[PDB]
């Protein structure tokens, strides 16, 4: 929150307002940036249409800053966006903490770069010009970043402290002594005992053998009471940013190789070439015009050599390819490269702003120039590139008219309209990818827009929640691009759907475009690519790191989904050790949820209507389940409908769950009485629970009692009044309510042993009756959960539940960032890694529509934004398996026809035996089997006789539905491996 | 695909199964569910023989198995509706690479020799502690009234 | 070649921090994927390591990315967001 505050109150100037530009602009105003402010003097022209989503038409010799302002404003209304009509001036630099530079001139950026670093404001230099796409910064001589690293502050459990002047101390087992490393600043934020070092000064910490952290002097400090938590505390850094002129002398690049760092200043060069033509010949080289780009070549050639790091030797002479590929197609600007880089220099803003994260060192390089035709294939020529009042004439001119009606005839499947998929949407609509009558689009989306979402949504708006996010994308993907035929659709890709989504479906489509939030559906997303074999696009992003691959059948590799996430994407959990004794966060946040799932929702329905005809006390767990949920409030008689703020009712769960309970649990097993293997071995084993008391001075405490107030009050249906107020002084007036009532609330009422049904026949008809008395009431609806909406107070309650039961079982409390990993309040994607990967995967697209093209071709992508790391690697050739004479790939299949009559099992497997040469021990059909060679002889004899289909039939009682024109099942062979997979039989019924 | 190694397991553990399995089947239109009678080895528990059930989750093996007991048994260690919270499927000490033989050895070493691990009804561990006798009768009284007779 | 002696190399965690591993270069990278699988808490299956700026196959030895003493790999994760 304190880092967004600076964003909020922050003010900006994007200059040279492109598509580029518009990029920056967009992204800044969707992560709320106080202040934008526009500069663009020069008129709207078809050139620049096909890479700018803000400027339609209808903005034609318009204003490029005028246009754009009316739709940024509206993008987040809290937002106040500006426009400056004159001309830059030195004083107004005084009132902008940073300034963009988008596409300008090179005189005009060392002009404004000397400007703002004489004032001490950070300057950007994005430009992309063609394939590749500069950027540039400068923070000033001495900016100070206050989070070097993308990481939350280290906590630890420390189990015991020592009183002597080295101060060597102990804490309990984990990861966090190989991360607690010597010198580090440390804080003991909090600890039970030692006055003087809770909430000390900060003091750094050494390590040595044994994890022994050497803190310093602590003697004259209190005795040692009982374990707290340590907490790191990240050392602010600074960096040092050479001036524009001078940095473009000594260029310091960002990259992971000297390969790449020697590319990188080949580009470099490049750029320096084609801003020293447009100065003196005044205009940018034509589309792939030959002697142009002879003329820029040759004027890097005479750009002496040591123009970049002087003090280094030249590593090699610069490639006059690269500078003429760069230059021929550098008269365009394009929708991906433009997303990339405006997602670069937005986050690269956001850190000059908020100070977090490491900032660019100067400068940076990237490079996509492998989307141009092979080498071997014939490149884009004038005559293709000409202008022709086209909206995509800037991608016409680095691609061709050829390649742009290729783009139009193609018809693609998103799914997931989210935010990646958004942009996604948005880099499509700008392409033109099936912008025309041939070709089209497909949206797929199962939720509805809600209030959380929209906030950073860049096709969304306050009045489209509700609606379906599947329409809602495509009416905005239509709005950005009217050529765009776009059929949004509400049945979500997964295996309960693949009649809607058959071969008839699959078949229309040239590719799929996979932006999911989970592992298992992109799973199943590449499974049905491979089934299909039809090129997937899939990417991904979380906080700032961002991936982007693209899988070509018979050319990459298969989406390799990791199984073990997918897995634990929702699994059940063996709450016997979490109910024992917890030991991470994980664990009391689940019982936390079991605890409401079971006592809220699902005791709804079957206490009701389960219970009257079913299974009872008799064989259930319900002995324990009644005397937990029943003394919550008291008898009462009836269950009471008053109001719920009072100090018996609030203080009571508190009480019951959190004092009663563990005091209960703690006399019956003792710390000194923990039966781990019959008698104690080492009673209270690495743990030991400590019953605790509502102490009206820990915040904590009255906080969550308030705040189960409030829950049950509005799961009740009941006003509450703001309790925060002046009423808690009279609760911290009264911390004893009634000091009588002790036995009541402990246990049943006066029940210690239970023995052979001491209670009485009686009790039970009077538990009987007052069950049915508590059975009439509010019908308590099993309503669905309330993702986010935060405003219910149920957050608030669990993670005080979650942070108070792991402080009193011995657990560190549990920070924001880890109960952020929960799907309650999960943490949105960011704007800008979200439009780097949309830009990568229009990168990809922009080969995969190109057609047969070789893996060297391809290219996947992983992106940290926050430590400035970016890596385009070509992915991996199919895992070739083989057997015998067998050799396949992930991509290969078994095809094999039914016949015109249906060929029979035995037809099947002598089939396979004579044609490819092995022989089947297992096949089965998906979790159904079919045949097996150590079956019975008499079953296997029956099996044989019966044709495919007909077993099919009569074992899983479907018959093939229409639309079934294969059938895909499992086979294993003789001598094959355990762990090795055979390619699926695909049986053409 | 984990149904492909759940029948090569079946097939390999059917091909020489342990002196404790008996007549271990498997619906051969829902693979992914098993059926097996269990042979506990020392007493009173040998007495009878129990018919347990294993479920298989679709991601196998990244998941562990359920098994359930078809018979009710009163046990500290089995939960009411047969569930077992066994250490090897527990999933914090779960391993993709464990093969269902290693479990069926644990499970019959467990049932041989019964263990307090996790009370999961906290009067079944205070009748344990305070009167054995009584549980050992409700248990015998468990098998007899609904266990199988144990073949050969 | 023998390179009986073993190596130190650094692998760089996702979240800034960063720690030492003594590897050989006959060690296969599956061999390196689940020591920081160990010692990181992640299933080797949920992420994939660099060098260089280019990933590394787990069926290739170290030797063959050119990996030097003190050499920094970054352990890239898989992404779920979307
Ligand atoms: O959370 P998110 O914005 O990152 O997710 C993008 C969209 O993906 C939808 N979704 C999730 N899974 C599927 C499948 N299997 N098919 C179609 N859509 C899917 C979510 O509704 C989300 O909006």
């Amino acid at each position: 929150s304190p880092a967004m505050q600076r964003i909020q109150g922050a003010r900006v100037l994007v200059s040279g307002l492109q598509g580029l530009g518009a990029e920056v602009a967009k992204n800044l105003v969707l992560m709320g940036v106080g202040s934008l402010t526009l500069h663009d003097p020069h008129p709207t022209c078809w050139s620049d249409l096909a890479a700018q989503f803000l400027l339609s038409e209808q903005d034609l010799e318009r204003s490029r800053a005028e246009a754009s302002q009316e739709l940024l404003a509206q993008l987040n209304r809290a937002v106040q966006v500006v426009v400056h009509t004159g001309d830059i001036t030195e004083d107004l630099l005084l009132d902008f903490q940073v300034v963009v530079l988008t596409a300008a001139k090179l005189e005009e950026q060392l002009k404004v770069g000397t400007l703002c670093h004489k004032h001490g404001v950070c300057f950007l230099a994005a430009d992309t010009r063609g394939l590749v796409g500069q950027l540039f910064c400068d923070f000033g001589e001495d900016f100070t970043v206050q989070d070097p690293t993308e990481a939350e502050p280290l906590t630890a459990a420390i189990q015991h402290i020592s009183q002597g002047s080295p101060g060597i101390l102990t804490l309990r087992k984990g990861a966090n002594t190989h991360y607690f490393r010597d010198g580090d600043l440390v804080t003991f934020s909090g600890i039970e005992g030692m006055v003087e070092l809770n909430d000390c000064d900060p003091r750094s910490i050494h390590v040595r053998e044994d994890g022994s952290l050497e803190i310093g002097d602590t003697t004259t400090f209190s005795r040692y009471l009982r374990g707290g938590a340590i907490t790191e505390v990240k050392r602010p850094k600074t960096v040092r940013h050479k001036s524009l002129d001078t940095a473009l002398l000594q260029p310091h690049v960002v990259a992971q190789s000297s390969q790449e760092v020697h590319h990188a200043h080949c580009l470099h060069q490049a750029f320096c070439a084609l801003h020293k033509f447009q100065h003196l010949h005044g205009r940018p080289p034509q589309p792939w015009d030959p002697v142009d780009a002879e003329t820029v070549v040759g004027l890097a050639r005479d750009l002496e050599p040591l123009k970049r790091t002087e003090e280094e030797p030249l590593e090699e002479p610069l490639d006059e390819a690269l500078v003429r590929t760069v230059a021929l197609s550098s008269a365009g600007v394009l929708s991906p490269m433009v997303a990339m880089l405006g997602a670069v220099a937005a986050q690269e803003v956001l850190k000059a702003i908020s100070r977090k994260f490491m900032p660019l060192d100067q400068w940076l390089y990237f490079d996509a120039l492998d989307c141009l035709p092979e080498d071997g294939e014939l490149l884009p020529s004038p005559e293709d590139c000409a202008l022709r009042g086209s909206r995509y004439d800037g991608q016409i001119a680095v691609f061709g008219a050829g390649f742009q009606e290729k783009l139009r005839r193609q018809h693609y499947l998103l799914v997931g309209a989210g935010a990646i998929g958004c942009e996604l949407l948005k880099v499509f609509a700008l392409v033109g990818l099936g912008a025309g009558n041939s070709g089209g689009l497909t949206v797929v989306d199962m939720d509805h827009i809600e209030r959380s979402n929209l906030s950073r949504q860049f096709l969304f708006r306050s009045q489209d929640v509700g609606r379906p996010k599947a329409e809602v994308a495509a009416a905005a993907a239509r709005g950005l691009n009217p050529d765009l035929q776009v059929i949004p659709l509400t049945y979500p890709l997964d295996p309960t759907t693949e009649h809607i989504y058959g071969d008839n479906f699959f078949s229309r489509v040239d590719g799929v475009a996979a932006a999911l939030d989970s592992f298992q559906a992109r799973r199943y997303v590449a499974a049905r690519c491979t089934h299909y074999l039809k090129p997937l696009l899939e990417a991904g992003t979380s906080g700032t790191w961002g991936s982007a691959t693209v899988f070509m059948p018979h050319v990459t590799e298969a989406y390799r989904a990791p199984a073990s996430a997918a897995a634990s994407e929702d699994a059940p959990y063996p709450v016997c050790t979490v109910r024992y004794f917890p030991s991470t966060a994980e664990h009391t946040l689940q019982w936390a949820r079991h605890e409401f799932e079971e006592l809220f929702r699902l005791s709804a329905e079957t206490i009701n209507h389960h219970q009257q005809a079913h299974t009872s006390l008799a064989d259930m767990d319900e002995p324990q389940t009644l005397t937990l949920l029943k003394p919550v409030l008291g008898v009462l008689r009836v269950r009471p409908q008053n109001w719920q703020d009072c100090v018996a009712w609030a203080l009571g769960h508190w009480k019951l769950c959190f004092h009663y309970g563990i005091k209960q649990l703690l006399r019956h097993f003792p710390p000194n009485k923990v039966l781990e293997d019959g008698t104690p071995f080492w009673s209270g084993p690495k743990q030991c629970p400590q019953p605790l008391e509502f102490d009206t001075n820990q915040d904590t405490h009255l906080l969550y009692v308030l705040a189960a107030a409030n829950l049950y009050a509005q799961m009740h249906g009941l006003p509450g009044s703001q309790d925060w107020t002046a009423l808690r002084e009279l609760l911290k007036l009264l911390p004893q309510p009634d000091p009588q009532q002790m036995a009541p609330i402990f246990a049943s009422n006066l029940e210690l042993a239970s023995a052979s049904a001491e209670f009485g026949p009686e009790q039970q008809k009077e538990l009987n009756k007052a069950l049915e008395v508590w059975s009439v009431g509010p019908p308590l609806k099993p309503l669905m959960f309330e993702k986010d909406d935060d405003s219910n107070f149920h957050v608030d309650f669990v993670v005080a539940a979650a942070s108070l039961r792991c402080q009193n079982y011995g657990i560190p409390p549990v920070n924001r960032a880890q109960s952020k990993r929960i799907v309650g309040q999960i943490i949105p994607a960011i704007a800008t890694t979200t439009a780097a990967v949309a830009g990568l995967l229009g990168l990809e697209l922009y080969k995969v529509v190109s057609g047969p093209r070789p893996r060297s071709a391809f290219r996947h992508s992983y992106l940290h934004l926050a430590e400035n790391y970016l890596i385009r690697y070509m992915p991996f050739a199919p895992a070739i398996q083989t057997f015998h004479h067998l050799k396949w790939t992930s991509w290969d299949r078994l095809k094999v026809p039914a016949g015109q009559p249906e060929r029979t099992l035995e037809s099947l497997l002598a089939h396979l035996q004579e044609q490819h040469g092995l022989r089947v021990r297992i096949l089965l059909h998906g979790s159904a089997l079919l045949y097996a060679a150590g079956w019975s002889p008499e079953k296997q004899a029956q099996h044989l006789p019966l044709r495919v289909t007909e077993l099919v039939q009569q074992l899983t009682g479907q018959a093939p539905a229409p639309g079934q024109r294969v059938l895909v099942l499992e086979l294993s062979c003789e001598g094959d491996d355990e762990d090795t997979a055979f390619p699926p039989l695909h049986y053409e019924l | 695909m984990a149904s492909m190694r759940v029948v090569k397991e079946l097939e390999d553990l059917q091909k020489k199964p342990p002196p404790y399995l008996r007549n271990l089947s498997s619906d051969d239109a829902n693979v992914l569910v098993w059926h097996a009678l269990l042979l506990p080895d020392q007493p009173p528990y040998h007495l009878k023989a129990f018919n347990l059930r294993i479920s298989f989750p679709p991601e196998y093996p990244f998941k562990p198995p359920m098994i359930k007991f078809t018979t009710k048994i009163y046990h500290p260690n089995v939960d009411e509706n047969g569930q077992i919270c066994l250490p090897i499927i527990s999933s914090e000490n779960w391993k993709p690479s464990t093969k269902t033989s290693q479990v069926l050895e644990a499970l019959n070493v467990l049932v041989n020799r019964p263990n307090i691990r996790e009370p999961k009804r906290m009067d079944l561990a205070d009748l344990l502690t305070q009167n054995p006798e009584l549980f050992r009768k409700n248990a015998e009284e468990f098998t007899l009234r609904f266990g199988v007779d144990r073949p050969s | 070649d023998k390179s009986d002696e073993p190596l130190s190399i650094l692998v760089r965690n996702n979240k800034g921090r960063s720690s030492t591993y003594e590897v050989r270069l006959t060690q296969t990278v599956a061999h390196l994927k689940q020591q920081v699988s160990g010692l990181e808490g992640v299933q080797d299956d949920l992420f994939w390591l660099t060098f260089e700026g280019k990933p590394l196959e787990d069926q290739l030895p170290l030797g063959e990315y050119g990996l030097k003493p003190l050499s920094t790999v970054f352990m890239n994760l898989r992404l779920r967001g979307g």
